[PDB]
DNA sequence: ATCTGACACGTGCCTGGAGACTAGGGAGTAATCCCCTTGGCGGTTAAAACGCGGGGGACAGCGCGTACGTGCGTTTAAGCGGTGCTAGAGCTGTCTACGACGCCCCACCCCGATTTGCATAACAAAG
DNA sequence: CTTTGTTATGCAAATCGGGGTGGGGCGTCGTAGACAGCTCTAGCACCGCTTAAACGCACGTACGCGCTGTCCCCCGCGTTTTAACCGCCAAGGGGATTACTCCCTAGTCTCCAGGCACGTGTCAGAT
């Protein structure tokens, strides 16, 4: 009975993990159509996707900082 | 709190902080020969309370600056703009905390 | 032969997945430097992407706003 | 492997500000904070036990250490919260 | 007999005072001289109290032998 | 040309708002190594140990300047002098 | 063999520190006085950090040795450890 | 008991100032000095009482004062400890 | 005959620096200590040695404050001490 | 009921340094508190060093280190020499 | 150090006046560590004795300067405050009935 | 034909925590005694309180004069990215010298008399 | 008036002895750390290029400093008054102690599950 309990809990744990894989898979545009994407690909491309998005944040914040500096200089000129 | 339904000691106390870890830490460092069963529970509750108090203020500071993330600047403001925390942590240097924007009137036009 | 080879292929498959989990785990600040289950890594990556998506959208909004403010100030300056 | 409270800080922050994150530098600061407060209270409780010729630290020594270490409202609230947590734990 | 002992000590103390005055010594000088003779350098307070009979009979009995040598010297 | 003190106030607001270190890193490292060399030769430092020193040092000097400024104001002056630093350190007990 | 790296702290560096402190005007004698004070501060912190390092029979000074050196002087530093 | 702060008279304040090397005292010092002393006593007494209550004692002893002062960075010699 | 002002002040400074006795009378000091203690908790008792310990610390504290207060007045190029000098000394000290 | 103190040892040291000089009871009470304060400071520092290095035994090395940290200047130098001398002679046959 | 010792007492073996056995006991009762090395209390006793001697020597000199044959708290205060190393070590210490140094500034004259 | 990679099933497997007793020690409780705190009372006198007159220092205003701030052009080295090298930080395994701990006996320390000088003051003389 | 030694004595401190205990051997044993070895992290030395920050100098002027003058308000002194202090007394209460007793944590062991990876079945697209 304990063996059976372990078997089903582990069987469900795999299915729960698969659902977590799908939740991540569906969230990455690169894997949007890849319904059969394997676990290894999802993790590798999720990593690459997040890193590229983080790189985008660094680009965006740099532009924001430059624009804030420009705003202050323009106000100074008006004064 | 209203109820408890858990095996975990931290959950029984209704705390997020790890009671079992605090218990081990109280034994470490030779603070005493013996530690009371309720000792780590009381202490964990205090650590959590103070932690929540700082985070709440720091989060408010983040909103004031239109930020979605807490940074060391916010922690510095949260503490230095609060008399009780300022007394408790008045000797503490916070990395990249900065300083309050205080300028004396005699220096102004 | 074939079974032992299959075992080796399966071991390699798991090893790639395990390393990929670690790389993904270190990509999310909530798990960076911390122990996490396979499921937690996936769940944090999922919400973190959603966070970063709206965060970068928010950054672009601030960029557009500052650009428009600068355009107005430049118009006053000229 | 090293121990830290970052996982618990994350949980507390989520409960207080569900839509606010924390930087890694801020997290390092919060860990320094927790370790500092722990040492202060544990050290003070040790002194109190020593002064009273006691060998066991209980909630009374910790409560006293809190009254001595925390100012103003923080001492009042920390004591109330500590007492409440122990009461629940005892009945839980 | 404690009273007989008291009288003997009183008689010595009176003779001691007379010897000190006759020789032109101070009470301090007596104590200093005992220091030379025995190594025990008494202050004027001990000598004054001895002459004034402020010391117990036991103390006078114990110090007397040293003072007797002082009288001889 | 701006009236003198106009820029100084702008700089005060700028530096109070910002959190970055004001002392250049390489010059500081040389100073730390120069001093450490007088206690023991052939010492090495973690890069984080140097940052820890910079943070403590600037926080220390800035706090001292704030007290120094108060002394100058008490003396009914705007300009800070060595006299004000020495008083602040004397009261602190340095 | 390092010498005279105290000059690595330039006037602008001192001016910026003073400005953060809310100082509006700085006497020309401050720069020299400031360097003297900083040198003393570093000597006291470094001496302890090195002492901790030597006690442990290590040759490398770690961040924790600096943290202990500072904590020991009543100046607790956060973010570099506890 | 009420308003026993007046028990600290001007001459007592002046004499303390004399050890400090003060030649001249403004008339506002006396009130400021009393305010400062009251705060100092409250901080030391509050802690000494806290120690006393913790120990389940009805009386404050010198050691409670010494511990109260020790925590403020003011070590006192000659009263025990 | 009369002494020039400041002659006595110097005499008193030298006299009180030389001496070691308490300057605050004990009885009114006791009343002050008891009044404060009654606010934290009622019906408290004190050992006479506890009161002496408090007074010794208090006088040492106030004298140290006056020494720093005097320095502030000197820095301000004044002889007379004002509340400003006390408040500055405390603010720099960190009280 | 017995109360322990170092007054006998303080007395003996004074007797060796200034054989013709006595000591008041108030001065002795001060010296006794002095000894207890220094003892606590060194023992406390030594404890911290053992903890920081995750060691459980305190030896002369921790104390020597604590002395170097706690005492300034020459005073530290002499204290270390005296400590080293006492241990060396103690263990020597 | 001493060439030899005949007394069984550990303090005598070390050539010290301070009690090694008591120092050893206190280190074990104060819970400073789980274990205390045999040489630990010997080193420490030597340090306590050294510092004690330095204060007593200066205090004794102060007594002689004041034409007194007995050390009083006033002398101890003078002994500490007139010595830079001791003044740094005990700078925060208040000595009962110690009084203060007779410091007169030129601006007062 | 079979190779590679993938999902998924059987089943041990590490560790982390909580659960369950269990003995021996600490802490709680009750009784009792005696030192020390609180409180009161009367006398006396040292210190605080109060008024006042004078003079010394706080403070406002004025005028120099020079040391400090502000641009502006030119020089310097900080900072960033990249390369290569190895000292030593950090971990693990072996094994012994060393400190905890139990037990016993006497020389050494505590404390209560008990003796005995220190500092200050009354009692005379001397230029 | 100022200076000085003689002796008086109140009282704090140095000395003595008797007895109780904790320091020091002594043996035993478990383990903390001393020491050797090995991996591989990150600290250091070097290089070239970019460019922001640092440096030197001309030029005004805002602010520090010295002086004058006025006037508030603090000091010193005399005279009155007021509580501090000192000596003595008794009441009782609470702090220290000793003897029980019970309950509570260090210690050891048991065991349950929750993520984790070894090993096996298999199933379709690719060599």
């Amino acid at each position: 009975v304990k063996r059976r309990t372990h078997n089903v809990l582990e069987r469900q744990r795999r299915n729960e993990l698969k659902r977590s894989f799908f939740a991540l898979r569906d969230q990455i545009p690169e894997l949007e159509n890849n319904e059969k994407a394997p676990k290894v690909v999802i993790l590798k491309k999720a990593t690459a996707y997040i890193l590229s998005v983080q790189a985008e944040e660094q680009k965006l914040i740099s532009e924001e900082d430059l624009l804030r500096k420009r705003r202050e200089q323009l106000k100074h000129k008006l004064e | 709190k209203a109820r408890a339904k858990a095996k975990t000691r931290s959950s029984r106390a209704g705390l997020q902080f790890p009671v079992g870890r605090v218990h081990r830490l109280l034994r470490k460092g030779n603070y005493s020969e013996r530690v009371g069963a309720g000792a780590p529970v009381y202490l964990a509750a205090v650590l959590e309370y103070l932690t929540a108090e700082i985070l709440e203020l720091a989060g408010n500071a983040a909103r004031d600056n239109k930020k979605t993330r807490i940074i060391p600047r916010h922690l510095q403001l949260a503490i230095r703009n609060d008399e009780e925390l300022n007394k408790l942590l008045g000797r503490v240097t916070i990395a990249q905390g900065g300083v309050l924007p205080n300028i004396q009137a005699v220096l102004l036009p | 032969d074939k079974r032992a080879h299959h075992n080796a292929l399966e071991r390699k498959r798991r090893d790639h997945i395990k390393d990929s989990f670690h790389s993904l785990r270190d990509s999310v600040p909530s798990l960076q430097g911390e122990k996490a289950s396979r499921a937690q890594i996936l769940d944090k990556a999922t919400e973190y992407i959603q966070y970063m998506r709206r965060k970068n959208h928010t950054h672009q909004q601030d960029i557009d706003d500052l650009k428009r403010q600068n355009a107005l100030l430049e118009q006053q300056v000229r | 492997r090293k121990e830290s409270y970052s996982i618990y800080v994350y949980k507390v922050l989520k409960q207080v500000h569900p839509d606010t994150g924390i930087s890694s530098k801020a997290m390092g600061i919060m860990n320094s904070f927790v370790n500092d407060i722990f040492e202060r209270i544990a050290g003070e409780a040790s002194r109190l036990a020593h002064y009273n010729k006691r060998s066991t630290i209980t909630s009374r020594e910790i409560q006293t250490a809190v009254r001595l270490l925390l100012p103003g409202e923080l001492a009042k609230h920390a004591v109330s919260e500590g007492t409440k947590a122990v009461t629940k734990y005892t009945s839980a | 007999d404690i009273k007989a002992l008291q009288k003997e000590l009183e008689q010595f103390a009176k003779l001691l005072k007379q010897k000190r005055i006759t020789l032109g010594y101070t009470q301090a000088d007596v104590g200093l001289t005992l220091g030379v003779l025995f190594g025990k350098v008494f202050s004027q307070t001990t000598i004054c109290r001895f002459e004034a009979l402020q010391l117990s009979f036991k103390n006078m009995c114990k110090l007397r032998p040293l003072l007797q040598k002082w009288v001889e010297e | 040309r701006y009236r003198p003190g106009t820029v100084a106030l702008r700089e005060i607001r700028r530096y109070q708002k910002s959190t970055e270190l004001l002392i250049r890193k390489l010059p500081f490292q040389r100073l730390v190594r120069e001093i450490a060399q007088d206690f023991k030769t052939d010492l090495r430092f973690q890069s984080s140990a140097v940052m820890a020193l910079q943070e403590a040092c600037e926080a220390y000097l800035v706090g001292l300047f704030e007290d120094t400024n108060l002394c100058a104001i008490h003396a009914k002056r705007v300009t800070i002098m060595p006299k004000d630093i020495q008083l602040a350190r004397r009261i602190r007990g340095e | 063999v390092l010498r005279d790296n105290i000059q690595g702290i330039t006037k602008p560096a001192i001016r910026r520190l003073a400005r953060r402190g809310g100082v509006k005007r700085i006497s020309g004698l401050i720069y020299e006085e400031t360097r003297g004070v900083l040198k003393v501060f570093l000597e006291n912190v470094i001496r302890d950090a090195v002492t901790y390092t030597e006690h442990a029979k290590r040759k490398t000074v770690t961040a924790m040795d600096v943290v202990y050196a500072l904590k020991r002087q009543g100046r607790t530093l956060y973010g570099f450890g506890g």
